[PDB]
RNA sequence: CAGAAGAAUCAUCGAAUCUUUGAACGCACUGCGCCUUUGGGACCAAAGGCAUGCCUGUUUGAGUGUCAUU
RNA sequence: AGAGCAUAGCUGUUGGGACCCGAAAGAUGGUGAACCAUCUAGUAGCUGGUUC
RNA sequence: AUUGGAUAUGCCAUAUAAAGCGCUUUCGAAGAGUCGAGUUGUUUGCAGCUCUAAAUGGGUGGUCAUCUAA
RNA sequence: UUGACCUCAAAUCAGGUAGGACUACGCGCUGAACAAUAAGCGCAGGAAAAGAAAAUAACCAUGAUUCCCUCAGUAACGGUGAAGCGGGAAAAGCUCAAAUUUGAAAUCUGGCAACAUUUCUUUUGUUGUCCGAGUUGUAAUUUCAA
């Protein structure tokens, strides 16, 4: 049982081509969703900062975005992560606020029945 | 400019927040309705054959063997302790009612 | 014959930049151009630069 | 090699060919017509998003971005938008305003049933004690609450 | 309302009510064929909570397997092979005795338009789910092959991945 | 070679055709049938179907049913 | 008052079918004690050979 | 020619309706021959057999943390 | 009695569906040599499986699964031999059971009638009515993130 990496330049170009069709389908929105900033859970890397999965419910409510719409404007949700330190709430709320600063939202046509 | 800046650190200043309660942690609370439902079915289904013999031992007052029998049948003391307390609750209630 | 033979060979980058900085340097010396077979006996000047 | 591959190589039937291989050609843009018009057909999406004033990824680039030329107390605060660095972003933003401008009438009128429904309540229980008029049941057939009765009162105005 | 009460009456399987029923039901089931249709589930609340809904296309078959591979996992392979067209949803214990285990197996008709048009049970019409009792993709199949999250739950070892530049 | 002059040992291809067999399907495996329809010129022939399990439904009847029921 | 790290080569060594050829096998599964096919590059201190 | 997701715009809308956030002097159901134990096979889990549970409980980790199976 | 309801059957009763083939990849059962190994058997797809924690961890804590790189030939075992961590690819979340709609089974298949519709006279629907399914519970609702 042996594996060869001859398709390594083939697979990389397939991935790039897979990104370009995604960009074609969804033009204005970025090819990647926003991710939060979290700290690795170990004494070795705890002083580091990296990306998370999504923004917890305290990070959404504090920033001012409901949890239902957040999934629609590209902000992802992590029901499992929680905020134990306020610096973790702060680094990710401002991460949301800077995102909503640059976020153009296209209006959608809405059904308007004659009566009500 | 939305941009993630990883590496080095972001901050050493810490402030713990008293975390709320998650509702999945709430599992295992005794609902007021279901306690009644469990009790009524316990009355209806009767008692297990081995568990019936435990009642007689308590009535005959060989509680030491009652623990031994339940422990043998169930598997651990805390499982046997709860059953004995479950059984003796039946016995006292039947004796006051009848 | 087995396909998992060693086909591609690693060279450190600083070895690759040295070999290519040297390669660029030797393209400005007319002798090393004739001696490679290039018919540049009438080229006005080496290194030969044109405008944009 | 295989029997199935080999019998149709000897036979006289033509091979079910497909001239599908178009290497190096990118996926043509559909969706937003504005960006399609300003989409260079040769540049990569990281290059075109940048040239168009859009972020391809709000998250950290995991690699080395191209250097073509030798380049020389707050939870209540809100980030006062981001000015567009390109015309094309302003084109996208301008359309957002106009689309919202068309969809401005979010107030709804009333149908006949709830129209006379609100008059019957209004002319009997005044116009201020909405809780009391929600407490009555003889006229409040559907048993609306105070909050929804006020909404109908506002909606009937225009 | 009721399936709360049926939940805790089924938790005591040696009480007199159940043991008296265990003898009565097992005697009459052995009188029948090995695999036979059942109109209403012998355990309505268990069938309910396992996915069964009282509507057309939902079927139940009761099977006895000799005691002495899992017994319940067997009941699913034998029922499905019997009803070749139905997709097996689930399975549950109904009864047992000294020489047999009686299992009920719920199946779905992939062709019935009450099912095919049901937004929630549509997933079973897809061919990838052909005979999930045969591949080990049911609940007991997932358990019997040790699939799950945990620390208590091959070729990645033997392989020799030689990268292009090595 | 023949061969016609919308030719073509051509291409395309969305319409029909697609022998006996084979999971192979009336029983058998050559034969023997059955049923219905079509007809021939009551009988015969041809055509159609006539394999099992299971699912949803329809009709028919029956159980030693449970009743219902004056 | 640190001298390594990385690449390429050479020779050496340990595995891998392991310089090449050669010991009854055995096992699984089939066919009509026999026979077939694979696992198999099963096993060697030994034999014969190993090229300007 | 055949389709795909968008835009533009015409018509029709059963809206007496349906949602999100908010506040709660009222509430909050949670998967059993399963978990678990002894014991026996298989290769730690899984399987048979013997028994067989609980409701801030139960599993797992370090009086705590995390999780919420059938 | 009638006749309901339950079971029992049959029919060339309508509408269906299953089998065999392929098997590189894939999911199971099972298996000796020389090792979840060949084989044997069973079941699938354009991928299969897995999957939104009865998951880690002891941290400033992380956060479905899958693959890659490292962790590492390390721990552990006794040569066999991992997993968190980290870094990448990709990302998306959800539906039931357990609630009395109870001021109204609100749910659904099938027959028939017209209306349509088409990769299509070969597809797939709606409206109306009738009959069944269903109160031993089909819709809405809610799934712990609440």
């Amino acid at each position: 049982y042996v594996k060869t990496w001859f398709n390594q330049p083939g697979r990389k170009l397939r991935r790039r081509q897979a990104r370009q069709t995604k960009a074609a389908k969804i033009a204005p929105r970025p090819v990647e969703a926003i991710r939060p900033a979290v700290k690795p859970p170990t004494i070795r890397y705890n002083m580091k900062v990296r990306a998370g999965r999504g923004f917890t419910l305290e990070e959404l409510k504090a920033a001012g975005v409901s949890r239902r719409v957040a999934s629609t404007i590209g902000i992802p949700v992590d029901h499992r992560r929680r905020n134990r330190s306020e610096e973790s709430l702060q680094r990710n709320v401002e991460r949301i606020k800077v995102y909503l600063a640059h976020l153009i939202v296209f209006p959608r046509k809405a059904g308007q029945p004659k009566k009500g | 400019a939305p941009g993630l800046v990883v590496g080095l650190n972001k901050g050493k200043t810490l402030t713990k927040r008293q975390l709320p309660e998650r509702p999945s942690r709430r599992k295992g609370h005794l609902s007021k309705r279901t306690a009644f439902v469990r009790s009524i079915v316990r009355e209806v289904a009767g008692f297990a054959p081995y568990e019936r013999r435990v009642m007689e031992l308590i009535r005959n007052s060989q509680d030491k063997r009652a623990r031994k029998l339940a422990k043998k049948r169930l598997g651990t003391l805390k499982r046997a302790k709860g059953k004995i307390e479950e059984l003796t609750s039946v016995i006292q209630s039947s004796r006051l009612a009848h | 014959t087995k396909t998992w033979r060693k086909w591609h060979v690693k060279v450190n980058q600083n070895e690759k930049r040295y070999a290519i900085a040297s390669a660029v340097a030797a393209s400005g010396v007319p002798s090393l151009l004739l001696a490679r077979g290039h018919r540049i006996e009438e080229i006005p000047e080496v290194p030969l630069v044109v405008d944009d | 090699a295989n029997p199935r591959q080999r019998n149709k190589q000897r036979s006289g039937k033509p091979r079910l060919t497909r001239r599908n291989a178009n290497k190096k050609a990118k996926a043509k843009i559909y969706g937003n017509f504005v960006i399609q018009q300003n989409w260079d057909k040769h540049a990569t999406l990281r290059q075109n998003y940048a040239r168009l004033g859009l972020l391809a990824t709000p998250n950290y680039v995991t690699g080395g971005v191209e250097k073509l030329y030798p380049d020389p107390d707050v939870l209540d605060k809100e980030i006062s938008i981001a000015p567009a660095k390109t015309e094309v972003v302003r084109q996208l933003e301008e359309e957002a305003v106009k689309k919202a401008a068309r969809q401005s009438n979010k107030m709804l009128p009333l149908s006949a049933f709830e129209h006379a429904y609100i008059q019957r309540l209004i002319n009997k229980y005044g116009t201020e004690d909405f809780e009391s008029m929600a407490k009555d049941v003889k006229l409040n057939s559907k048993l609306f609450n105070g909050s929804k009765l006020k909404n109908l009162y506002i909606r009937m105005k225009a | 309302g009721a399936y709360k009460y049926l939940e805790e009456l089924a938790k005591k399987k040696q009480s007199d009510v159940n043991l008296f029923l265990s003898r009565v039901r097992a005697w009459e089931y052995r009188q029948m064929n090995v695999i036979h249709r059942a109109s209403r589930p012998s355990r309505p609340d268990k069938a309910r909570r396992l996915g069964y809904k009282a509507k057309q296309g939902y079927v139940i078959y009761r099977i006895r397997v000799r005691r002495g591979r899992s017994a319940r996992c067997t009941a699913e392979e034998r029922v499905g092979r019997y009803c070749s067209n139905l997709r097996v949803l689930n399975s549950y214990w109904v009864n047992q005795d000294a020489t047999y285990k009686f299992f009920e197996v719920i199946l779905v008709d992939p062709s019935h338009k009450a099912i095919r048009r049901d937004p929630r049970i549509n997933w079973i019409v897809n061919p990838v789910h052909k005979h999930r009792e045969s591949r080990g993709l049911t609940s007991i199949g997932k358990k019997s092959r040790g699939i799950g999250k945990g620390h208590r739950f091959w070729l990645r070892h033997n392989t020799l991945s030689l990268r292009r530049y090595r």
